[PDB]
């Protein structure tokens, strides 16, 4: 049924405008009890509402966000949009569109039904950086992996055999460096008697720099 | 003056009951509901208009309350349960969501497994190396990896990361990456990561020789 789905950029450069689509598929943006929302979620923090849209056009916002945000919608596309002015590092957020179901006669009963995946936007001055993917590879169970390293901003998704191998992944949190970029690691452990025979292959994913690389881990 | 939540964390067992509460910031009128947000994923409705569960959720999890002391509990905490759970209000046309609960789960001590990665014939052709040590699998998160350069012992040139807590067994993972340019990489022969922990009967070392 309903699905959302953001899009958008990754980076903002400090004072310019973010500028985020969340497009509706499974259902109309047209209808009578549902509202659009925003919400963002900054690192290591809980969850701010930043404004609802409803498709008529009429929009409400937080009030500390207000002077800034705006939120509109487009019935023609199927999609509303956040545009959010002079952003800040303050602002660097995963940015959350969700659907809001609304019922009642006599009073207007909300909650949050649907949400998307979010996108994550970094705030910053700095040049996207794709990263550089390097073979962790084995000497029972054995583990073998990849080295995903020197990337910006977040995030990067990673990915085995094309999704065929989930068993026993582990896709760490990305570190900050001394250098000012990411890096993480994913592993996989598996049987030792396939080595050699099995071919394992990691999937790495960076949007802001546009690289899609491919590694073949060999013992 | 604002929304509360208590505790901002627990660690329960699996089939404990959980109970957690949170205070609106007034006396409410619209839905009070909650939300359930695993590690990288977006929140997830359980809970709406204070009690009632969307269609789906387990059973095991219920909400009450009124006015604006309100509570969310679980009765039999499972693997998959571990989250971060908020509640959220809509008053004075605003929604606001709480500050949120953090449950982990405590379960028995299990040994990590131990594995070490040289770099990459790649990586070092750029003039850099790094020695990556996993520990796979362990309970509690506790754990120290220490980094020995022809049994000499390492410091400021590693990085940690953990995993969040397995959904299934509660494990986590670790890895340990030591850094250093490819110059004074070849400078050494024997690189090995030595790890303590409390599920082990003594540390346990992973090491191998360059060349």
């Amino acid at each position: 049924q309903l699905q959302l789905q953001e899009s958008g950029p990754g980076l903002v450069k400090p004072s310019e405008t973010l500028s985020l689509t969340c497009t509706v598929s499974g259902g109309s943006i047209s209808s009578s009890s549902f509202y659009w929302g925003w919400i963002r979620q900054p690192p290591g923090k809980g969850l701010e509402w930043i404004g609802s849209v409803y498709y008529s056009g009429g929009a409400s916002y937080n009030p500390s966000l207000k002077s800034r945000a705006t939120i509109s919608v487009d019935t023609s596309k199927n999609q509303f949009s956040l545009n959010l002015d002079s952003v800040s590092a303050a602002d660097t957020a995963i940015y959350y569109c969700a659907s809001i179901y609304g019922s009642g006669t006599f009073y207007y009963y909300f909650y949050m039904d649907v949400w998307g995946k979010g996108s994550t936007v970094t705030v910053s001055s700095a040049s996207t950086k794709g990263p550089s993917v390097f073979p962790l590879a084995p000497s029972g169970t054995a583990a073998l992996g990849c080295l995903v390293k020197d990337y910006f901003p977040e995030p990067v998704t990673v990915s085995w055999n094309s999704g065929a191998l989930t068993s026993g992944v582990h896709t760490f949190p990305a570190v900050l460096q001394s250098s000012g970029l990411y890096s993480l690691s994913s592993v996989v452990t598996v049987p030792s008697s396939s080595l050699g025979t099995q071919t394992y292959i990691c999937n790495v994913n960076h949007k802001p720099s546009n690289t899609k690389v491919d590694k073949k881990v060999e013992p | 003056i604002q929304m509360t939540q208590s505790p901002s964390s627990l660690s329960a067992s699996v089939g404990d009951r959980v109970t957690i509460t949170c205070q609106a910031s007034q006396v409410i009128s619209n839905y009070l509901n909650w939300y359930q947000q695993k590690p990288g994923k977006a929140p997830k409705l359980l809970i709406y208009d204070t009690s009632n569960l969307k269609t789906g959720v387990p059973s095991r999890f219920s909400g009450s309350g009124s006015g604006t002391d309100f509570t969310f509990t679980i009765s039999s905490l499972q693997p998959e349960d571990i989250a971060t759970y908020y509640c959220q209000q809509y008053e004075n046309l605003q929604f606001t969501f709480g500050p949120g609960t953090k449950v982990d789960i405590k379960r028995t001590v299990a040994a990590p497994s131990v594995f070490i990665f040289p770099p990459s014939d790649e990586q070092l052709k750029s003039g850099t190396a790094s020695v990556v040590c996993l520990l796979n699998n362990f309970y509690p998160r506790e754990a120290k990896v220490q980094w020995k350069v022809d049994n000499a012992l390492q410091s400021g040139n590693s990085q940690e990361s953990v995993t969040e807590q397995d959904s299934k067994d509660s494990t986590y993972s670790l890895s340990s990456t030591l850094t250093l340019s490819k110059a004074d990489y070849e400078k050494h022969k024997v690189y090995a990561c030595e790890v303590t922990h409390q599920g082990l009967r003594s540390p346990v070392t992973k090491s191998f020789n360059r060349g």
